[PDB]
């Protein structure tokens, strides 16, 4: 129980990886950007920075 | 006329020497516990502070 | 920083003809 | 190693370990919902199930 | 932090250190602090901004 | 007579008894 | 202007898979 269920899990939990725009299927993304100015999914979906 | 009084409770035990089993449900089911052998499944060094 | 790149997608607001309106899954 | 001032009266020290707290989650059906919770260098669940 | 000391000995076992940052630190006081994990402290006499 | 850490099922539980996916 | 500070040859980028910084120079 230690580093090989750290690295490969890093992409999942999104510490690591893609960001929320490359990573949500692009109906909810589509939507995301329609409703943000009234009702917003921003904040809820982590962006990795590396 | 009694009075004002409240109440004080111990236990003693003697000739015992507290267990702790290596199991996650507590229960003895064979002397190498299921504990014991998920630890030769996942060979990794940890420290143990009580 | 203090961990905050918890943040929106990326996109860009959606193209219109009379500044608003919407869109949705579309 | 820490090197501090005396104080005449007992005190603390207060280390954080700055790391991932990831709490994500997943609703899969109504009325259910799921979790995993992972951290990296300091992580529960990491010698026991 | 024992009373009238001069340095803390702070000794962390062997760990991964995959995806770490950094630290921060800064002092206390024991009567000061209260003790989470327990539903009552009854040794917390403190109740000034903690 | 019979005593602590001696007692042994040995077997398991569920994944004998046939299951296969979708 | 009215008193001089036009400079900077920069816009600075990330490229994505995150905001990953530095490409260093395509």
């Amino acid at each position: 129980m230690a580093t090989p269920s750290m690295l490969p899990q890093w992409a999942y939990m999104h510490i690591a990886g893609q960001d929320a725009s490359e990573y949500l299927s692009p109906g909810l993304v589509q939507f995301a950007r329609a409703t943000d100015t009234y009702f917003s999914l921003g904040n809820k979906f982590r962006n990795p920075t590396v | 006329s009694a009075v004002t009084s409240v109440t004080q409770k111990k236990f003693l035990c003697d000739r015992v020497m507290w267990r702790i089993p290596f199991s996650s449900n507590f229960m003895s089911m064979g002397a190498l516990t299921d504990l014991g052998q998920n630890m030769l499944y996942a060979n990794s060094a940890h420290a143990l502070d009580m | 920083d203090i961990n905050f790149s918890s943040l929106a997608p990326r996109h860009g607001t959606r193209p219109f003809m009379g500044t608003w309106s919407d869109i949705g899954t579309s | 190693n820490f090197e501090v001032d005396p104080m005449d009266e007992s005190t603390l020290l207060y280390v954080v370990f700055e790391v991932f707290d990831v709490v994500r989650v997943h609703q899969p059906h109504r009325g259910v919902i799921e979790a995993v919770y992972l951290r990296t260098p300091f992580s529960a669940g990491n010698a026991t199930t | 932090i024992p009373a009238n000391a001069t340095n803390v000995p702070i000794s962390i076992p062997s760990r991964n250190w995959a995806a770490f940052r950094g630290w921060s630190f800064t002092r206390l006081k024991t009567k000061e602090t209260p003790s989470l994990g327990s539903g009552f402290d009854p040794y917390f006499v403190y109740s000034g901004s903690i």
